[PDB]
RNA sequence: UAAAGCUAAAUAUAUGUAGGAGACCGAUAGCAAACAAGUACCGUGAGGGAAAGAUGAAAUAGUACUCAGGAAUGAGCAAUUAAAUAGUACCUGAAAUCGUUAAGAUGGAACGGAUUAAGAGAGAAAACAAGUAAAGAGGGGAAU
RNA sequence: AUUUUAAAAUUAUUUGAAUUUUUCUUCUUAUAAUUUAAGUUGUUUCUAUACAGUACUUUCUUAACCCACUCGUCUUGAAACACGGACCAAGGAGUCUAGCAAAUGUGCAAGUGUAUAUGAUUCUUUAAACAUUUUACGCAUAAUUAAUGUAAUAUGUCUAUUGUAGAUUUGUGCCCCACUUUGCAUACAAUACCGGUAAGCAA
RNA sequence: UUACCGAUACCAAGCCAUAAAAAGAAGAAAAAAUUUUUUUUUAGAAUCUUUUUAUGAGUAGAAAAUCGUGGGGU
């Protein structure tokens, strides 16, 4: 016998394997892989890595939140593993060049207008190996309206956690917890 | 010749498919190992190493 | 990208016609078997 | 006791029917994919065929 | 594009009319493609997936050899002509099966 | 007790049986994980059925093949011998239970021309 | 879909995965929200904190098609808009698009976002925010009630 | 515009009848009932309520004849059938349980685990001999 | 099939030096080899000059040495003087629907789902497939208040709140590192602004 | 005071699996006969291939991979 954690044995956390079966997708990831062990470019590895990742861990990126985020370098091309979204809040867009795993229709119609180019990765593999001039973005992971219930229990102290109603009326988990009139609030 | 007016290429009124845009690819050309080939990332490629 | 059009007499070929672009689709193996697992599932009968 | 009121049918998304029914399309369109499908096509000139 | 020969083979490893399990002994799978020299279940042999194959096997009694749109399909020394004129290491594993196949009744 | 025949390790053999099938008509022997609570042979008690475990497993480069260093591959048609025609020296041939006499014959000359070993040779006849 | 399910794997183990002591009894803790208050009030407080009481004053019979009002912010109302207008719009400084968001489906015009500078737009609708009403005129347009 | 009245359609149909179907059940299942089934049978009564399908292609092939028996049956050198160990309980014919023969063990349990030894059944697919010459039977392919 | 290589050691030559002063002294210069390197190789017999036996492989039956309590279950604790089980066959138990959520896959995306229904040279299959003359409806797109209601920087500006960390990127010392450049996601805070409530003022 | 016997523990080696790791998307080797033949092989499946190290009790409970049955499409 010996004394050890987890008897011995490395236990690591997350995906292993990619869990689509897209056949594309699954050519991406096979690139890539291939990318990331034989350049050493962390690049390349979190590419990989995000490639892998479930729905809820690419959101999407929209169209103002990528001008925004490549304001600074009119040169580089932004790198997305999510998908990208129109803006309408957005007047005007300016050249953007943008690799992604997919553009919604009216995102990619707005950039093509625009004058800047849609990429995917494959071409990014082909014409930048290495991520030079590549900036790697993500959405808002934590945006989603599941992550509004999680956290803190509604009802512990100082929570901000949504409750689990059917509606959101005065008359739905409203009275008695939530205010001081009645009992206690929160 | 019917499949393009179907699908969105030279449309008409009673045949094509309304507003129906035909799906998009997720990568442009699947020949990865044709990529892998091309002399830009062969350069960007580290020599081979080697197992245990 | 074309397509040679043929006569019911399979020796002779007629004028050509290009490839529709719809032929350009992903081909989307898992895709196509579930949905038509979906789909397959409405012509049922019930028992 | 089996019910009628089984979930018999389902519903299945308008956009995914078309996406499946463009896939299949452009599947029958690929000589190698027909081959391994099962049809003995070793003898036709080209897989896509069309004919007057 | 739209396919590859990579594309082909991840839809083609696993469903196909050409593969043969070994459910009794189970570490045999063969593919019985009509372009598969060897018949292993792999790309760089799978005769649908390779853009460019030769192959002979016995058709009817009748030992044929086929090169892969481009298939022929033609009828020792023929066979060794035949190599060289459609030929684009595997020339003398041609050689030898079909040196095996024409010893079959 | 290991048995040892060239390369190939035979971990163990008399096959796991069930426990208490020996004196329960009811119990067959094929082996069956003792869920229990009090089950001797859950526990490991010393001198009754041990259990299966995958420390028993062979050698990997010598798992599936049989005491003629072949793996078996099992036929029923004349045409499922093209693959065997490039592997006539790792694989015997076996004839499915179901198939006829003529349809064996066939396969026995097939497979003798194509020098290839038949496991079930002289069945039918 | 029925041999994905968890009570296969189950098959042999006795207790079917619902305990060898606590069993699988038939409605151990009551039916519904039985114990709300009782012996449920931790989950209830935990998880559902307002659940009890009423508050506030009752509405007899509801007809909310009178107060029925979608909402459309300021930031929208450019891109509601086609975009080769847009442009011409913005190019052109002589001329303002006119906008009735009621025709889209909007009654009320909220006041989030920033409209473009110098650029004039006039919005129809049948309620106006006021910060929305100040951005309108102060990029120059202007707010129409209509009904 | 109450205290009078009529009115088709779109709607429903675990009933009856008649059609058509099924990713349904396949004789302990499916209706209780595949059959002489709401039958037999039970209860004073209200009511309760089963079991039970299959020889064979053809019985327009359902066992002729002989011997022995009072008979039932049995046997045959005799007989239908492709087949009677398909003989009416008749397709197949498992297990429990029992019989015959053989082999073995046997001092208040029997079986078993692990290791071998002695016997008794089976066995050649690695558990030797590829090739070479002759004659005998064959099969193919190429060559005009 | 491009590390059983390289070296390390040893042998036989050879160069120079050192030294414990030498037939295993050490350190290199070159060459050629060998293994003590760089996880067992060789010889001789036998099986056997057989085609299945008295041998070899294997199944079974018996012994023999050592070990071995009745299984399932409730239980702190079962071999129990705890309960169920005489035996065998067949049947025999987390399912179906509604509704919610999470997880993951898929499609589209500030939209998404064509509901009921309609049409159509579809009408064995087909009770499914296909389709929908340019604000039906659900959910989402905005919250907050009992509520009349009110409703998100704010026109200096197509800059898009501020910090501390932080992925990626940019150069200088195409592959190590410290300075620069940019600053995703997210975390921790700060700010504004919206609804309600207080407080001050209040035509 | 010695020697010895004595575990499923310890040590060395082999093998199975689990976990982690190093790495990876094309060319002739041998033997037997007599320059010519013969016999084997001559590999490239990414939830894959090769190699390396450590580790392995388990009720209640959870998960993965497998093995079977009736029926449907291919």
């Amino acid at each position: 016998g010996i004394a050890l954690k987890n008897v011995g044995r490395i236990k690591k956390h997350g995906r292993k394997h990619l869990v689509s079966k897209n056949p594309y997708l699954r050519l991406l990831v096979k690139l890539y892989n291939f990318l990331a062990r034989r350049t050493n470019a962390n690049f390349n590895k979190i590419i990989a890595k995000r490639l892998i990742m479930p729905k809820r861990y690419r959101p999407p990126l929209s169209l103002s939140k990528l001008q925004y985020h490549m304001a600074n370098h009119p040169n580089d091309i932004a790198v997305v593993v999510g998908s990208i979204t129109d803006d309408k809040r957005l007047f005007s867009l300016k050249q953007l060049k943008v690799c992604a795993l997919r553009f919604t229709e009216t995102a990619r119609k707005r950039i093509e207008d625009a004058g800047g180019e849609c990429l995917t990765f494959d071409q990014l593999a082909l014409k930048y190996p290495t991520g030079k001039k590549c900036v790697l973005l993500r959405g808002p992971t934590k945006a989603r309206t599941a992550e509004k219930h999680f956290g803190k229990a509604p009802g512990k102290p100082k929570s901000k956690a949504r409750p689990y109603v059917r509606s959101k009326g005065r008359k739905f988990e409203k009275a008695r917890g939530r205010r001081k009139s009645r009992a206690y609030k929160k | 010749k019917k499949l393009d007016v179907i699908y969105g290429k030279i449309h008409e009124k009673k045949v094509t498919k309304k507003n129906y845009i035909l799906p998009k690819s997720i990568v442009h050309n699947p020949d990865i190992y044709r990529i892998i080939h091309s002399d830009k990332v062969q350069a960007s490629l580290l020599a081979k190493k080697k197992p245990c | 990208p074309v397509a040679n059009v043929y006569s019911t007499n399979g020796k002779n070929v007629v004028g050509e016609v290009e490839i529709p672009v719809v032929f350009q689709t992903p081909i989307r193996n898992d895709l196509i078997q579930s949905v038509y697992t979906n789909m397959s599932k409405n012509r049922r009968h019930p028992y | 006791p089996t019910k009628i009121w089984r979930r018999w049918g389902r519903k299945v998304n308008l956009k995914e029917k078309r996406y499946a029914v463009c896939s299949s399309i452009a599947a029958s369109g690929v000589t190698s994919l027909v081959l391994a499908r099962g049809h003995r096509i070793s003898h036709l000139k080209e897989v896509p065929l069309v004919v007057s | 594009s739209n396919v590859s020969n990579a594309l082909v083979w991840e839809l083609t490893r696993k469903s196909n009319c050409f593969i043969k399990k070994n459910k009794a002994g189970k570490k045999g799978v063969f593919l019985c493609d009509p372009l598969n020299v060897n018949y292993k279940n792999t790309p760089s042999s799978s005769g649908l997936v390779k853009s460019n194959s030769t192959n002979v096997t016995l058709k009817d009694g009748k030992v044929v050899f086929s090169v892969k749109v481009v298939n022929q399909h033609f009828k020792m020394k023929n066979v060794e002509k035949l190599l060289q004129q459609h030929g684009s290491k595997n020339k003398e594993k041609l050689l030898k099966k079909y040196k095996r196949l024409s010893k079959l009744y | 007790a290991v048995k040892k025949v060239g390369k190939i390790i035979k971990k163990r053999t008399k096959k796991f049986t069930r426990f208490q099938s020996n004196r329960f008509m009811r119990v067959k022997p094929a082996w069956r994980k003792p869920r229990g609570i009090d089950c001797r042979v859950r526990r490991r008690y010393k001198g009754t059925n041990l259990m299966p475990s995958i420390g028993y497993g062979s050698n990997k480069k010598t798992k599936f093949l049989l005491p003629n260093n072949k793996y078996k591959y099992v036929v029923k048609n004349v045409k499922e011998m093209e693959p065997l025609i490039m592997n006539h020296t790792k694989y015997c041939v076996q004839i499915a239970h179901n198939v006829s006499s003529k349809k064996r014959k066939q396969i026995i000359e097939r497979a003798k021309q194509m020098n290839v070993s038949v496991i079930n040779a002289k069945a039918r006849l | 879909a029925t041999r994905f399910k968890k009570n296969r794997k189950k098959r042999g183990h006795v207790s079917a995965g619902h305990g060898r002591v606590g069993k699988h009894r038939k409605h151990p803790g009551g039916r519904g929200k039985a114990g709300g208050l009782h012996h449920m009030r931790i989950n209830f407080d935990k998880y559902h904190p307002g659940y009890f009481g009423k508050v506030g004053m009752r509405h007899l019979n509801l007809l909310k098609n009178r107060t029925y009002c979608p909402t459309i912010n300021v930031d929208k109302l450019w891109g509601l808009l086609p975009e080769e207008k847009k442009k011409e719009f913005s190019e052109n400084k002589d001329i303002a698009p006119v906008i009735d968001v009621t025709r889209k489906g909007y009654f009320k015009v909220l006041g989030n976002g920033k409209l473009k500078h110098n650029q004039p737009i006039v919005v129809k609708a049948r309620y106006f925010s006021s910060v929305a009403e100040k951005k309108i005129k102060a990029v120059g347009g202007q707010c129409i009630l209509v009904a």
